[PDB]
């Protein structure tokens, strides 16, 4: 798939990590890869390159703690990361470096990242609980559902609508952190027949667990 | 180096102009080259390159993105602002390693006062299984943000074990919606009948009010 990462989950303190980043559609024989990370709700940070020869550069800082190394035949970077702290959480992507010289050069395709949460706790699954008008009124062309999905850890969740055929009318509320746990709830409107006998049905895929339920309204 | 950028939220109507500023703490300008860009980064997506080198655009980006400057100074131009473009933007220098990003603008795109649709839904039997029980609330597609629920409870009992999140601004039409989520136990939810989801808005003194009568148990 154009980059593609996978690393995940949880990993405990201390312990090391390696996020393998898949490029599609080039070859590291001509491209570099850069690794980035964003630390929930704040700002963009750069790890480092490994240009296109096998040669790396690193942020000085994480430096001591990380290498990235490739293996050009498999089209895949991979970035170790030893001693993990727990401000390394952080979504982690990698993105292609196009260089043509030193006046023409782009950091210029993105992977879409893998949620990487260190911490000593356990995964936990959602509890998905559907949400559905109850007490009838008529409901005029138009009806909401939703989808509860309840005490997860660690974060992402993936709630998709009939598979993914309804994303049209779809709010996704984000996650909020309770009591060590996140919750969060998707609402979807479809019209009022897309509904009763259409089936509705969210898919919630939660990683870290292999939790991939889907609870029909 | 270290990158500051102003203003760090911003909020245009449509057709308007926004300008992004972005200064550095040296010249990142290497004879005529200003090694910056831009990424839009829009709500929950990996980032997307707008201008590279300072000036130059990346193929596909519109071109009411238009990026200026030489040495400290940098300034990113998007007219007109379209309901698209509500996203966070951020400037990178690739001047020296490290490769370092300013703090992020986040553009909230102006719009006329909308007020929201309320839908309100019972718990799940499944819930009630696990022994509690959530009732929930979308407050759906409202613009200016900022709302108040408040959960009735039988009476104008108000209650507290409130869960309230807001997603972020909708890129086709510029509004917002709200889940709000009483949780209580089975075992008290059980023993009481009505409950509101009551919101205050702008467009309205008068609050917008849901409710439920527990229907048959
Ligand atoms: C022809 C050559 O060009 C100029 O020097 C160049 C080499 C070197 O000095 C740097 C600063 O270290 C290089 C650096 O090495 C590699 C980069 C960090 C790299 C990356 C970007 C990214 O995203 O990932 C990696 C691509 C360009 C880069 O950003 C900078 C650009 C500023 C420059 O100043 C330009 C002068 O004109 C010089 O005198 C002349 O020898
Ligand atoms: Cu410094």
């Amino acid at each position: 798939v154009h980059l593609v990462q996978s690393g995940p989950g949880l990993v405990a303190p201390s312990q090391s990590l390696s996020i393998t980043c898949t490029v599609s559609g080039f070859s590291l024989t001509t491209y570099g890869v850069h690794w980035f990370r964003q630390p929930p709700g704040k700002g963009l940070e750069w790890l480092g390159l490994i240009w296109a020869g096998g040669n790396t550069d690193y942020n000085s800082a994480l430096m001591s703690r990380l290498s990235i190394n490739k293996d050009n035949s498999k089209s895949q970077v991979f970035l170790k990361m030893n001693s993990l702290q727990a401000d390394d959480t952080a979504m982690y992507y990698c993105a292609r470096f196009r260089f043509a010289s030193y006046y023409d050069y782009a950091v210029d395709y993105w992977g879409q990242g893998t949620s990487v949460t260190v911490s000593s706790a356990k995964t936990t699954p959602p509890s998905v609980y559907p949400l559905a008008p109850g007490c009838g009124d008529t409901t005029g062309s138009s009806v909401t559902s939703g989808c509860l999905v309840k005490g997860y850890f660690p974060e992402p969740v993936t709630v998709t609508w009939n598979s993914g055929s309804l994303s049209s009318s779809v709010h996704t509320f984000p996650a909020l952190l309770q009591s060590g746990l996140y919750t969060m709830s998707s609402s979807v409107t479809v019209p009022s027949s897309t509904w009763p006998s259409q089936t509705v049905t969210c898919s919630v895929a939660h990683p870290a667990s292999s939790t991939t339920v889907d609870k029909k309204l | 180096i270290v990158l500051t950028q102003s203003p760090a939220s911003l909020a245009v109507s449509l057709g308007q102009r926004a300008t992004i500023s972005c200064r550095a703490s040296k010249s990142v300008s290497t004879s005529g080259y200003s090694h910056i860009h831009w990424y839009q980064q829009k709500p929950g997506q990996p980032p997307k390159l707008l201008i590279y080198l300072a000036s130059i655009l990346e193929s596909g980006v519109p071109a009411r993105f238009s990026g200026s400057g030489s040495g400290t100074d940098f300034t990113l131009n998007i007219h007109p602002v379209e309901e698209e473009d509500a996203a966070t933007y951020y400037c990178q220098h690739s001047r020296e390693y490290p490769l370092t990003f300013g703090a992020g603008t986040e553009l909230e795109l102006k719009r006329a006062d909308a007020a929201p649709t309320v839908s309100i839904f019972p718990p799940s039997s499944e819930q009630l299984t696990s022994g509690g029980a959530s009732v929930v609330c979308f407050l759906n597609n409202f613009y200016p943000k900022d709302i108040n629920v408040k959960w009735k409870i039988d009476g104008s009992e108000r209650q507290n074990g409130v869960l309230n999140s807001w997603t972020d601004q909708d890129s086709k039409d510029s509004t917002y919606s709200m889940s709000s989520t009483l949780t209580l136990t089975k075992d008290e939810y059980e023993r009481h009948n009505s409950y509101t989801c009551e919101a205050t808005h702008k467009t309205s003194t008068s609050p917008i009010v849901k409710s439920f009568n527990r229907n048959e148990c």
